[PDB]
């Protein structure tokens, strides 16, 4: 069976203003098969109020997810998404950075 | 309805 | 403009954790309007749109039934695919397809489809005729002498020239002030060095709808396709989509490069340099 592996993307909803409440989104696509572990994280801990987007695809079939949830970025705290997927030998970490 | 009766393959 | 109905359903056997899981989600263009998951507590068709709310119980009684329908030929379509591919019973596999149509400006078919992919691969498509399948492979080849036997390819011509375009024309009205306005990108350009001799500059575009857009560098005038790193175009969460293109440019020669973006929400192709 083909498989491919997941592109991950860590981001703001509005453009990221220290102390202003937004939301921190993980998007993961171009993956197949479709089951997908998704983390977010502040500074190590996995956030708990997380929502998911509904599984979909592109036209070469191809899933996609937003995982997402409300967050208020500061100088100090680190955001990231933990992802895993049969395609990768351990779970990759994307760190967010407010200029991607 | 907007979604279409399938067929089994 | 143009708008697009689709369909897209995700059918994922699991041996040992119950029957496949059936999930249909439908679009009109990039906006969700329905999704139907045989996982959720009560499976129901589910508004994902504030202008689908609008129609009456017997729309979503009518749609629920065809959902329910639907999700058990999947389960028969995943157990017949197992055994064309002489697949034993103890894997995970995943039937997906792709359904609906594509009309112009004045609401006039421009399209339809309907196609299947099995793990992952292309696996049957009716063609644009409307009447003919093209198959991948001997066992595609099954589906398809059963399916011209049976004449299904001229029900699904129905579905796609009467019902689809019907329902697509109707969504669009009714939700006209959403789905028939393109918002165009916020651009900016931003610039990182990277070293003394090289920097990068990121050519930002945010907030559009819908999702199509080009974004291109250009040096001196010269396409710079190779050397531009461009991110898959992502939702932000609030209907709009953000993108962005990158080039490392050296020191000093920022000014011989522009980014090019071009969008139907925007009233020209925009030019845009750093600073």
């Amino acid at each position: 069976m083909i498989q491919r592996t997941p592109k991950i993307q860590v981001y703001s909803r509005h453009p990221a203003e220290n102390g202003k409440s937004n939301f921190l989104n993980c998007y993961v696509s171009g993956f197949h098969p479709s089951d997908i572990e998704v983390d977010l994280l502040k500074n190590g801990e996995r956030i708990e109020k997380v929502e998911h987007s509904d599984l979909s695809f592109s036209k070469d079939w191809s899933f996609y997810l937003l995982y997402y949830t409300e967050f208020t970025p500061t100088e100090k705290d680190e955001y990231a998404c933990r992802v895993n997927h049969v395609t990768l030998s351990q779970p990759k970490i994307v760190k967010w950075d407010r200029d991607m | 309805a907007a979604a279409k009766k399938k067929y089994c393959l | 403009g143009s708008h697009s109905m689709r369909y897209f359903d995700t059918a994922m056997s699991r041996p040992g954790r119950g029957e496949p899981r059936f999930i249909s989600v439908g679009y009109v263009d990039d906006t969700q309007f329905v999704r139907f998951d045989s996982d959720a507590a009560s499976p129901r068709e589910e508004p994902r749109a504030p202008w689908i709310e609008q129609e009456g119980p017997e729309y979503w009684d009518r749609n629920t039934q065809i959902f329910k329908t639907n999700t058990q030929t999947d389960r028969c379509s995943l157990r017949n695919l197992r055994g064309y591919y002489n697949q034993s019973e103890a894997g995970s596999h995943t039937l997906q397809s792709m359904y609906g149509c594509d009309v112009g400006p004045d609401g006039r078919l421009l399209r339809g489809h309907n196609q299947y992919a099995y793990d992952g691969k292309d696996y049957i498509a009716l063609n644009e005729d409307l009447r003919s399948w093209t198959a991948a492979d001997t066992a595609a080849q099954i589906t398809q002498r059963k399916w011209e036997a049976a004449r299904v390819a001229e029900q699904d011509r129905a579905y796609l020239e009467g019902t689809c375009v019907e329902w697509l024309r109707r969504y669009l009205e009714n939700g006209k002030d959403t789905l028939e306005r393109a918002d165009p990108p916020k651009t900016h350009v931003t610039h990182h060095p990277i070293s003394d001799h090289e920097a990068t500059l990121r050519c930002w575009a945010l907030g559009f709808y819908p999702a199509e857009i080009t974004l291109t560098w250009q040096r001196d005038g010269e396409d710079q396709t190779q050397d531009t790193e461009l991110v898959e175009t992502r939702p932000a969460g609030d209907r709009t989509f953000q993108k962005w293109a990158a080039v490392v440019v050296p020191s000093g020669e920022e000014q011989r490069y522009t980014c090019h973006v071009q969008h139907e929400g925007l009233p020209k192709p925009l030019t845009l340099r750093w600073e």
